[PDB]
């Protein structure tokens, strides 16, 4: 997704998209699956953020705009019961916040 | 389909109060911003809800009447002869009936001259001893006033936390049957037998004898009525609408008397310093709730708190 | 709240003006439903078009209908003055 | 296709366009009588 | 004798100068009409009800625009005289209203126009009796404010009394709402402006609500509701209570009561505690109009 | 497995030029989400 | 009933009287008149354009 090349993270976004119809299998698979995959998408929006706007390059902003959509289709397949459910990575739990 | 719906966020959504800029902290002032989420497990919110509630949102006043025979000066004897049925004019109950409708203490849902058993919204002959306070009371109102009159009788054998409201207005009607017992009448010893309840509150019984006007009727043997008022005078001279010693028929008696009392309970509130309407009040009240109840949270913590569900918290 | 009563085809009320208007006996839009004399127009936020429409009293009102980006959606409101049960 | 533009820009440009046109400006006397009454009077 | 002793209170009237004495001839004016207007309802028309009244109005007004302003006991009294004509019950051209009306909004604008060094707290307390008066007259005949006139005049005068000055003017450049600059008389009068104004808005027409006279807010509570929906998982916490412009708090259950017969749609219960008192409401989403409700 | 069929006479949704008399068809493939709608014309449902 | 005085009695409800008191009192209840909304609120001038 943050690959330095567009086409190839466009088609990698694309392929993430692909994914949401078959979200129960995953959930079959591993039940933390979704949420990690929707988790992915939250942190590589964010680091891509800062150098997204701030840019000539419209290319980048097509991208933001694209994980964008494709976040909103995997919040929206996600039931709200899963979406509330804490984050648990080491490095937030090794804080006490 | 869907079963279950969290309506809140969708209206205040659908009506745009949910939106960045409304929950935005306004920049160097102290006052809220525009869309504020309360809490309910903080203590004493409910108590608070319920001093809101029990703001009134027009004035009111009360009305104490009073009967008297000839050579009568004790306040027992006064407050006897009311009690006994039969041994009064039978003008003194028409002149009672045309004040206002009859409506139980229990059930209304207004003033009813006395705090304790007022605003409560949760639902063989006697004489005019029935309005005394404790199971009926006469009440006129409109829209914009409120009276409750009540006739004192003789007594025989925090739950409500109300703020205080202000300076509390009261006039008093005599019925006196002899001109010359106008003087003789015991206004400083019943002082402490027409306690509204409102003494308690409206913090914001000798010093409150001049504070109350008196209005007396004196009946004649020609079918027309006779008028004094004492203690009614102020910065503003006297009060039209029944001028002192004025005449007027029975037929616009009871009309008279009332716009009196509401002309002298107005004049009332207006001269005092220490009051503001109604509405204020309640501004004020809804002020320091914001103030002393806000949730000091950020834009996205504010959105995650529509999601998650209610009514489990002493609960879950 | 997607998959709604009227399946996933439909998403946003197809209510307007014209309905449920005494004084326009049409099922289109059209100027007498402006001309109408109980309907009002307003811009919330500069971002927001809300109207408000009191409808003939249906019983178990009034009407609202907002247009903004994310679509349509109407509302009908009454009063409840009387105590419950 | 050129100059291509989604759903959403679209619907919040002719909104926009629509609140700059009919947008009226009056004195806060006139808005208080037509919230009073919606037709004049 | 009836003809010769109204006639020579009306000349007393006329020709007095003194405040106590027109105080007294005041009183006796309002209680002549009111017995007059009684006994004509139980029952050069003058001696007539209608007639009288309407001398009686014009002459008060004539006199409260002409003389009776640098005074204040006299002023006060000719107000609660005006105010209380207003609940006399007879037939009336809605011309004498109009310009009883007109004359006490005359009277507001001479009074809030006074300089400044001459501004003291009986001239607010002043214009606070003044704009009750107006409110009592606009609350008891709701049928004149249809007028494009006396809509429009008492419009001017609570937008006088609320910021201060009145948007039109006769030569200096006119106002817009929103770019205004609040610069109100005082607090008092801001105060009775805002109440003139919420009673115009909501209690003019139809004062008796169906709860009853006695309580104009609504009579149904958080507690009302959670024993009217007989749901042991509907509890006190189930609300949620938001604050809007730091003046209104509100309250809203998630849970349809039953009242709509359409339980596949979303239903709130928005309980609404304004400035002005308690309010409920029940509000519903639908998608489909009223043509095909039972079709879905 | 491209979607529902929608019943054209009294679908409120997507159209993509088809005629509510029949004419194009009575029945079509459907396939909506909370942000896509597609609609398939497909040829063997059209009468010809 | 000259010298007869009517008892007073109860008032009825009374229904509005006005065709738009509800969305009025809706408009007013919510704050809508408030002096601080009197900038982010505005009129739709009404025509067939």
């Amino acid at each position: 997704l943050k690959f330095p090349n567009k086409i190839v993270a466009q088609v990698a976004c694309d392929v993430l998209q692909l994914l949401v119809s078959y979200w129960e299998k995953l959930q079959m698979f591993e039940t933390s699956l979704p949420r990690k995959m929707a988790e992915i998408l939250v942190a590589t929006v964010a680091f891509l953020l800062p150098s997204a706007e701030y840019s000539s390059v419209e290319t980048d902003k097509k991208f933001i705009v694209s994980l964008l959509l494709c976040l909103l289709d995997w919040c929206m397949a996600l039931p709200v019961s899963v979406l509330l459910h804490p984050v648990s990575t080491a490095v937030l739990e090794e804080q006490h916040s | 389909p869907a079963q279950e719906f969290q309506t809140a966020r969708l209206f205040l959504s659908h009506f745009g109060f949910l939106s960045l800029e409304a929950l935005k902290e306004p920049a160097n002032s102290r006052l809220p911003p525009h869309l504020i989420a309360l809490d309910s497990t903080i203590p004493g919110f409910f108590d608070d809800i319920g001093y809101l509630d029990l703001l009134p949102c027009r004035p009111f006043d009360t009305v104490f009447i009073f009967y008297m025979k000839p050579g009568q000066k004790t306040n027992q004897e006064i407050l006897k002869n009311v009690e006994s049925s039969r041994t009064v004019q039978p003008h003194f109950l028409e002149f009672l009936l045309s004040l206002g409708w009859s409506v139980d203490v229990g059930r209304h849902p207004g003033w009813t001259g006395h705090v304790s058993t007022s605003w409560s919204i949760n639902c063989e002959d006697i004489g005019a001893s029935i309005f005394n306070g404790q199971k009926k009371v006469l009440y006129y109102a409109d829209a914009l006033t409120e009276i409750a009159f009540v006739v004192p009788s003789p007594v025989e054998s925090q739950g409500r936390p109300v703020p205080p409201l202000g300076p509390e207005t009261r006039v008093s009607v005599v019925w006196v049957e002899r001109y010359d017992d106008i003087e003789n009448f015991p206004l400083s010893e019943l002082m402490t037998e027409i306690s509204t309840g409102v003494e308690t509150t409206a913090n914001s019984s000798t010093t409150l004898e001049k504070e109350v006007p008196v209005i007396f009727i004196h009946p004649l043997n020609t079918g027309l009525f006779r008028i004094k008022i004492q203690g009614a005078t102020g910065k503003f001279n006297m009060v039209i609408p029944l001028v002192d010693g004025m005449i007027v028929s029975r037929r616009a008696l009871g009309f008279l008397v009332r716009q009196t009392v509401i002309n002298i309970c107005r004049r009332k509130r207006l001269e005092s310093d220490s009051y503001s309407p109604p509405h204020v009040r309640r501004k004020q009240k809804i002020t320091d709730i914001v103030n002393k109840y806000r949730n000091k949270q950020l834009e996205p913590e504010f959105y995650t708190s529509l999601f998650q569900e209610v009514g489990l918290k002493n609960c879950s | 709240h997607y998959p709604l009563s009227g399946g996933p085809a439909i998403l946003h009320s197809l209510v307007s003006e014209n309905h449920d208007n005494a004084h326009v006996e049409g099922s289109e839009l059209s100027f007498e439903v402006f001309r109408s004399p109980n309907l009002q127009l307003f811009v919330f936020n500069d971002s927001t078009l809300i109207s408000y429409l009191q409808t003939p009293t249906e019983g178990p009102d009034v009407r609202v209908i907002v247009r903004d980006i994310s679509g349509k959606y109407s509302w009908d409101g009454k009063v409840l003055y009387g105590p419950l049960e | 296709i050129p100059l291509y533009q989604s759903f959403y820009e679209e619907r919040a440009l002719y909104l926009e366009a629509i609140i700059q046109n009919h947008r009226e400006v009056m004195t806060f006397e006139d808005f208080a009588a037509q919230v009073f009454s919606p037709s004049p009077s | 004798l009836k003809l010769r002793l109204v006639n020579i209170l009306i000349g007393a009237l006329q020709t007095e100068t003194d405040p106590n004495n027109t105080q007294m001839i005041l009183g006796a004016m309002l209680n002549i009409v009111q017995d007059s207007a009684l006994l004509e309802a139980i029952g050069l028309n003058t001696d007539s009800a209608a007639g009288l009244l309407i001398r009686s109005i014009h002459l008060v007004t004539q006199r409260l625009n002409s003389q009776w302003r640098q005074d204040m006991s006299i002023s006060l009294a000719a107000l609660e005289l005006l105010s209380g004509l207003a609940k006399v019950k007879v037939m009336v051209d809605s011309g004498d209203r109009k310009r009883a009306i007109s004359s006490v909004c005359t009277y507001i604008v001479y009074q809030c126009s006074r300089p400044a060094p001459l501004h003291s707290r009986d001239l607010h307390s002043m214009i606070v009796a003044a704009f009750q008066c107006l409110c009592v007259w606009l609350t008891e005949h709701p049928d004149m404010l249809d007028e494009k006139d006396c809509l429009k005049e008492v419009l001017e005068i609570v937008e006088l009394g609320i910021s201060g000055s009145k948007s039109k003017n006769n030569e200096q450049e006119v106002k817009y709402k929103g770019d205004k600059e609040p610069n109100p008389a005082s607090m008092r009068v801001k105060d009775a402006a805002e109440a003139t104004l919420t009673c115009i808005m909501q209690l003019l027409g139809a004062f008796p609500s169906p709860s009853g006279p006695a309580s104009p807010c609504s009579l149904v509570n958080e507690t009302t509701l959670i024993k009217y929906s007989r749901l042991p998982t509907i509890n006190k916490h189930s609300f949620r209570y938001f604050v809007l412009d730091n003046s209104v708090i509100l309250a809203m259950l998630e849970q349809p009561l039953g009242n709509e017969q359409n339980d596949f749609f979303p239903s709130v219960t928005v309980l609404v505690r304004g400035m002005s008192g308690r309010l409920a409401w029940a509000q519903q989403l639908c998608l489909l109009p009223r043509g095909a409700k039972a079709n879905q | 497995g491209l979607g529902w069929e929608v019943d054209l006479s009294t679908h409120c949704g997507f159209m993509g030029g088809l005629q509510r008399n029949g004419s194009t068809g009575q029945t079509a493939p459907y396939y909506a989400t909370s942000t896509v709608e597609v609609i398939f014309h497909v040829s063997t449902r059209m009468p010809s | 009933s000259a010298m007869k005085v009517t008892s007073q009695g109860q008032p009825s409800p009374v229904e509005p009287r006005g065709p738009f008191y509800f969305c009025r009192l809706l408009l007013d209840d919510l704050g809508m008149n408030s002096w601080d909304r009197r900038k982010n609120f505005h009129l739709l001038k009404k025509n067939s354009k």
